[PDB]
């Protein structure tokens, strides 16, 4: 997250961090037994970190879960990154409490203009390689979908939407991929990609959560 | 070294000799490897 400031500890339950040795990609808590994270965060072993504030430091209420199942969408496209979602099932349910939570599932899709929270431990800087301990957040925009297709020609599909600003300055990065972009308590976009970090012109592109809720509790019950 | 339009972060070789550099999980190009040892070859 580049321009944002330091989440209030634990202000921000709902969110995971993806590790396989190093943090690699951030995800939602969306039940006690399922994470929704980006389908090109895929690795064959994951597991998924609960509870953390400082991802260096073991500060006493993380909760460390190995997925045992990892369903991407059937229809994403590594090319286009269309459908960039996926679904993790832990390996045991785990302990909800006042720094583990869930968030939920969108009941409609949020409209352009509406105020969205965009969470993660990805690189601060636009320029240069700074990685956070700390969980950083930022207060961003849903924009108008012209707007995002006028700043991305022709890569824009309906699954995509994008939030942020348009003169840069503030947005998600390396690092952030698969987190959360919560609008009103509400899941309504994961951190997929973007042209740089924070540069004018180039918001940052998420998945559109809204267009996949009815895919998301099939699986759930299937699995 | 070519990170991507994806915002993942995952530890990648390219030549300078060969270093690391973090590429964000879409789009690699060729002077992208999972090794050292490929990287060189
Ligand atoms: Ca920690």
């Amino acid at each position: 997250i580049v321009g944002g400031y330091t989440c209030q500890e634990n202000s921000v339950p709902y969110q995971v961090s993806l590790n396989s040795g190093y943090h690699f990609c951030g995800g939602s808590l969306i039940n006690d037994q399922w994470v929704v994270s980006a389908a090109h965060c895929y690795k064959s072993r994951i597991q998924v970190r609960l509870g953390e504030h400082n991802i260096n430091v073991l500060e006493g209420n993380e909760q460390f879960v190995n997925a045992a199942k990892i369903i991407k969408h059937p229809n994403f496209d590594r090319k286009t990154l269309n459908n960039d979602i996926m679904l993790i099932k832990l390996s045991s349910p785990v302990k909800l409490n006042a720094h583990v939570a869930t968030v939920a599932l969108p009941s409609s899709c949020a409209p352009a203009g509406t105020q969205c929270l965009i969470s993660g431990w990805g690189n601060t800087l636009s320029s240069g390689v700074n990685e956070p301990d700390l969980l950083q957040c930022l207060d961003a925009p849903l924009l108008p979908q012209a707007d995002c297709e006028a700043s991305y020609p022709g890569k824009i599909t309906d699954n995509m939407v994008c939030v942020g600003f348009l003169e840069g300055g503030k947005d998600s990065c390396q690092g952030d991929s698969g987190g959360p972009v919560v609008c009103n308590g509400e899941l309504q976009g994961i951190v997929s990609w973007g042209y740089g970090c924070a540069l004018p012109d180039n918001p940052g592109v998420y998945t559109k959560v809204c267009n996949y809720v009815d895919w998301i509790q099939d699986t759930i019950a299937a699995n | 070294p070519y990170t991507g339009p994806c915002k993942a972060r995952i530890i990648r070789y390219f030549y300078n000799l060969c270093q690391t550099f973090v590429y964000g999980g879409c789009r690699a190009k060729r002077n992208n490897f999972k090794s050292a040892e490929d990287c060189m070859r």
